């Protein structure tokens, strides 16, 4: 991932009043991902056959 | 519904088929054998000048 020089700059604290970084601003990264799963069902019970 | 909740009986489990991440299969790589490089000097040899 590139970041953005808005980013860059909002960083940086210094922003005067009502402008959102007059503090330094801190970011961080989160990535979640969707998969495919099987479920068997027998014998009453349940589970991944693959796991 | 004869489906009562007591009993404990938690089968027997699960049959795991496959694992979701194949193991990566290495090289091989041993280590010295008996001519590995030692030092013995026994004789240390006598090489007679021909000229």
């Amino acid at each position: 991932v590139t970041m953005s020089p808005e980013s860059v700059v909002a960083a940086a604290g210094g922003g005067n009043n009502n402008s959102g970084y007059n503090e330094p601003q801190r970011f961080a990264l989160v990535v979640i991902a969707v998969n495919h799963n099987v479920i068997r069902i027998m014998n009453g019970s349940m589970g991944f056959p693959i796991l | 519904g004869a489906n009562p909740f007591r009993p404990p009986l938690a089968h027997q489990g699960l049959s795991k088929a496959h694992v979701v991440k194949t193991a990566v299969s290495v090289a091989n790589r041993s280590a010295g054998a008996e001519p590995f490089v030692t030092r013995n000097d026994p004789r240390a040899l006598a090489m007679e000048l021909a000229n």
